[PDB]
């Protein structure tokens, strides 16, 4: 209905009725997100208290708000600190988008990690629960089994340890087509 | 995924005040 | 049950004892289900047991704010809000609700968000049906009569003589005295350069001018013997807002610039 | 209202010029009492 | 006839299968010119026995029957599919109230249309295909209630729905995802301005306009129509007004601007109110009441003078006319604005007038509230004058200057501003011929 | 995602393609107006 009753929550003892609170919030976030908009800085302070554990939910919660906020980096970075409130395979478009924008944003630090190292993918650099549903959705590319759509990726994602052990493992010799599936990237 | 798809419509909008320009160094 | 543990200890006024009763009874109702509105037809909830759920927030907020808890108040009308108003609810519905948005745009008022204040009102279901129906509700508008503009003769004492203010709202009475006095302070700064420290209180309705003499000097009047003074009635420099809008040239010559772009983004 | 009058400013007003011829009498007259 | 009736369709389908095989701005806007004539066929006695027959065949197709509810028996994948979308869209218009009275029925219809195979794959694909409006133009309709005990529960289905619409407004992925969109806002918007509070509209302005060029400057208006009423309670007054000035200048709108401009006036004469500058109405004497401006011209004929009684008789006259409008909320203040104004005005005009006989208007009105009453009329400006009760002198300033400051040149900086309104916008278009005429 | 990196990628080309003109104009533009001069 209207979350001022949850804006009420918030700050409201408890994180027990907090705990309830953002995931009661969380269910109708999307509506009232705006209304929630607001509370964003208690929800980071939230997300910024350990001892209340959910506040990845908040976080998420604030991502979600985020994505209506068109704040992106902020979705990521607090659909990264989710994890579990988050997950790929929850659908959403918000989701599925905070899928995509993660994707991205791997891309250049990647590429910029490219830029110094080759190897850096090898390393950690790059956010790994990023690099992590990176290759996660490199893995969803697998599943996907076009790995050309993994490639391009990869490509930029420039893992050949995604892209070799895709060839390899793929490599039956698709008789020419692993052949080609090279040539073609 | 889309992610790559849409980033055309930038280039796609893009295409364009380009070809006013176009016109441009002709009206020039 | 703690239920009415709270439902008595409230009704008892001790509402400091009150309180905390709230918190497990804040934890019924999530996992009762009631504190949320249940989006789902419960068929019998409202009136099943979410009735007094509807009234501990009123209860929580009455005496929150009978203790001058606003938020905890707000929080418990927030929470009210859709038992308040669902859209529908004839559900339930309630009296003091009124009292509470009463209370509350009258805090809303205090509160000083006029837009929202207003906005609430407007947000509220039935205005005018509810509004004139409640003078609780009647303060704040006739008030907001008297406030926007600024002449708070009648209204000044209005809240005074208010029957809420009488009944628990003294709350933001006295704040919106100062909150009042703020505005005539400028109002005064406005229209007065110099006023006599006596009609300023006069003004004030203040008794000790020292109590104006201290907002004046708060407020860093110039003040001689008897008199207010405004030497600058106003905050003129300070800082920023500056680069724009007095660039002499500068503006200009970055409008130069600029129009110059228009001359060279003219490609 | 009719069609097409002078229109604006609005009509204004009215019961004036005799008000006024009231007091172009009075006024005068006044002056007449002065 | 039906035959004649499907042969339009038939054309829209055609034009559709331009679009089918990547082709729009032909496709929408024919749809869009097809929106008119629709209205020419309409019904939907033999145009959908031979439509449901003439395409293909689909579950959905059937499903759909349960909106036609009739019988004719009779004897008589590709083709059919966006088509049979397109014809959703038709399906849609079949509920205009045109070929439906209760779309109560299909309101779930709606939804079953809405949300199976559609509201799915269409982000580029569909180009406002999708008719939120037309979506919840049904909806509007019912909204009728009253009745529904709202809607279900309180009322979910439109919150489902404002959570629907927000249900795009993350499909708002900007993908182009857009035009039909703050019409969900603008539902919202209503939906505040039929209870809920706008503010969150800052978050709804936070978003977007929508952005940008394809949307109708009726929604884009429309849009700027309760973008107005936003200011309206938030009390900008040019803004919102400037909305209207966005909104009626270049909005087109004939038939709509019947009653639904109006409105639009309504809201912008109040405009005027909340300055106090009551234009004349002496235009607004056409096209405005009869049936809308005239309380509002009692309004501007009271706030003329802004006398209060005669200005609260009008209230008190139309009030029910002002609610029916809520407008009511307004004026209230204006009251004794133009109280105040009169204050400014034929008044002012001596470097004070005294306490007294600017009392004098008080004399006429109340006594030492002057006191706040001026300082209640000085506090906002609105006015400028000073007084001393010490000298009892209400003492009432110039306001005199010379164009020796950059006022002027505010001006033409605000002139300069605009330099590039028409002269970037030479550039904004140049395109369009010179570079089509490549083509 | 993927035929985009085939298709996508190339219309950075274009992106590019577009860059270079204004360019030219301006030089043209001044090309002009210094050639403008002697007429």
């Amino acid at each position: 209905t209207t979350a001022a009753p949850l804006l009420a929550l918030l700050r409201e003892n408890q994180d027990s009725v907090k705990t309830y609170a953002l995931e009661s919030i969380n269910n109708v976030v999307d509506q009232l997100w705006s209304e929630i908009s607001n509370e964003l800085p208690d929800i980071e302070a939230l997300y910024d208290d350990d001892t209340f554990s959910d506040r990845e939910m908040a976080a998420l919660i604030a991502s979600k708000v985020y994505y209506n906020l068109g704040e992106y980096e902020s979705a990521v970075k607090y659909a990264l600190a989710a994890k579990d409130r988050f997950d790929i395979d929850e659908k959403s478009q918000f989701v599925e988008t905070i899928v995509s924008k993660s994707i991205e944003m791997y891309v250049q630090e990647a590429s910029k990690q490219y830029t110094k190292d080759e190897q850096f993918y090898t390393k950690d650099i790059i956010d790994p629960k990023l690099t992590s549903i990176f290759e996660r959705m490199i893995e969803k590319c697998l599943k996907a089994s076009e790995l050309k759509l993994a490639l391009g990726i990869a490509l930029e994602g420039y893992r050949l340890d995604i892209i070799e052990s895709a060839l390899k493992s793929k490599l039956d010799q698709s008789t020419s087509e692993n052949v080609k599936i090279i040539n073609y990237l | 995924e889309q992610k790559i798809q849409e980033t055309e419509l930038k280039i796609r909008s893009k295409t364009e005040n380009v070809r006013r320009l176009e016109a441009q160094r002709n009206a020039l | 049950e703690l239920t009415k543990s709270l439902s008595i200890a409230f009704e008892n006024g001790d509402y400091a004892a009150c309180e905390k009763l709230l918190p497990p009874i804040k934890i019924e109702l999530i996992k009762n289900n009631l504190l949320i509105p249940d989006l789902s037809i419960q068929n019998d909830i409202y009136l099943n047991d979410l009735m007094i759920t509807k009234r501990i927030l009123e209860v929580g907020a009455l005496a929150s704010i009978q203790t001058f808890n606003f938020d905890s108040f707000e929080n418990y009308f927030n929470q009210l809000k859709p038992y308040y108003f669902s859209n529908n609810h004839k559900l339930s519905e309630s009296d003091k609700k009124s009292k509470l948005i009463s209370l509350y745009l009258l805090n809303l008022l205090s509160q000083n968000n006029t837009t929202k204040f207003h906005s609430e009102l407007q947000y509220l279901d039935k205005h005018i049906k509810n509004l004139e129906d409640d003078s609780l509700l009647s303060y704040p508008i006739k008030l907001d009569r008297w406030l926007m503009e600024g002449s708070y003769q009648k209204a000044w004492d209005l809240l005074q003589s208010g029957s809420q203010n009488i009944s628990e709202f003294d709350s933001f009475t006295d704040i919106l005295k100062s909150a009042i006095r703020d505005e005539i302070a400028k109002n005064t700064e406005l229209s007065y350069d110099f006023l006599p420290l006596s009609n300023i209180k006069a003004l004030l309705f203040f008794n000790n001018e020292k109590e104006t003499e201290k907002f004046a000097l708060e407020r860093n009047w110039p003040i001689v013997n008897s008199k207010v003074y405004f030497n600058n009635q106003s905050k003129e420099k300070a800082d920023y807002e500056d680069e724009m809008m007095h660039e002499e040239d500068q503006k200009t010559n970055i409008i130069e610039k600029a129009m110059d772009y228009a001359i060279s983004i003219e490609n | 209202q009719t069609n097409i009058w002078e229109e604006n400013w609005d009509d204004v007003e009215v019961d004036d010029d005799f008000t006024n011829e009231l007091k172009a009498e009075l006024d005068r007259y006044k002056r007449e009492n002065q | 006839m039906a035959s004649t009736a499907v042969m339009m369709d038939v054309d829209s389908s055609g034009v559709n299968d331009l679009h089918h095989s990547e082709k729009k701005y032909a496709e929408e806007d024919q749809v869009q010119e097809l929106l008119k004539v629709l209205n020419e066929i309409s019904k939907t006695t033999l145009t959908l026995d031979p439509r449901y027959i003439w395409r293909s065949l689909k579950d959905l197709s059937s499903l759909r029957n349960q909106e036609l509810l009739n019988a004719e028996t009779l004897c008589f994948k590709t083709i059919e599919v966006t088509a049979e979308i397109n014809c959703f869209m038709h399906l849609l218009v079949q509920l205009f109230l045109w070929d439906s009275k209760e779309l109560e029925q299909l309101v779930e219809f709606n939804r079953k249309v809405v949300i199976p195979n559609l509201l799915c794959y269409y982000n580029l694909r569909s180009l406002n295909l999708i008719n939120a409006k037309l979506w919840f133009y049904i909806y509007l309709s019912h909204e009728t209630l009253a009745r529904s005990s709202e809607e279900i529960n309180s009322d979910n289905q439109n919150i489902i729905l404002r959570s629907t619409m927000m249900k795009f407004l993350k499909i708002a992925s900007l993908k182009h995802d857009n035009e039909t969109k703050a019409m969900l806002i603008n539902l919202i918007l209503r939906d505040f301005l039929n209870n809920g509070e706008v503010d969150s509209a800052s978050d709804f302005i936070s978003k977007l306009e929508y952005p940008h060029t394809d949307v109708s400057s009726s929604l884009e208006a429309r849009y700027f129509f309760y973008l107005s009423k936003i200011n309206a309670i938030q009390l900008d007054y040019s803004t919102a007004n400037e909305y209207i000035i966005a909104a009626i200048r270049k909005a087109p709108h004939n038939s709509k601007s019947l009653g639904f401009l109006q409105q639009s006036n309504k809201l912008h004469c109040c405009i005027q109110l909340l300055m106090g500058d009551i234009p004349e109405l002496s235009f607004f004497h056409q096209s405005n009441m009869q049936k809308s401006l005239l309380p509002y011209y009692h309004l501007t004929k009271a706030v003329k003078l802004g006398d209060l009684k005669k200005f609260t008789s009008t209230i008190t006259k139309y009030k029910q006319l002002l609610l029916k409008d809520d407008t009511y909320q307004l004026c209230v203040r204006l009251r004794s604005n133009v109280i105040k104004t009169g204050i400014r005005i034929i008044s002012l005009t001596y470097k004070k007038i005294s306490l007294r006989d600017i009392c004098l208007k008080l004399n006429l009105d109340s006594e030492q509230t002057v006191e706040y009453m001026v300082s209640r009329a000085i506090r906002d400006g609105v006015i400028e004058a000073k007084i001393n009760h010490e000298d009892g002198f209400i003492e009432t300033t110039e306001l005199l200057n010379i164009y020796d400051s950059e006022d002027p040149q505010q001006v033409f900086d605000e002139r300069i501003k605009f330099a590039n309104q028409l002269h970037d916008e030479y550039l904004v278009s140049m395109r369009y011929p010179e570079d089509k005429k490549t083509q | 995602y993927f035929k985009l990196k085939k298709l996508e990628k190339e219309y950075e080309l274009l992106t590019l393609q577009e860059d270079y003109i204004k360019d030219e104009q301006r030089h043209l533009k001044r090309e002009l107006k210094r050639a403008q001069e002697e007429v």
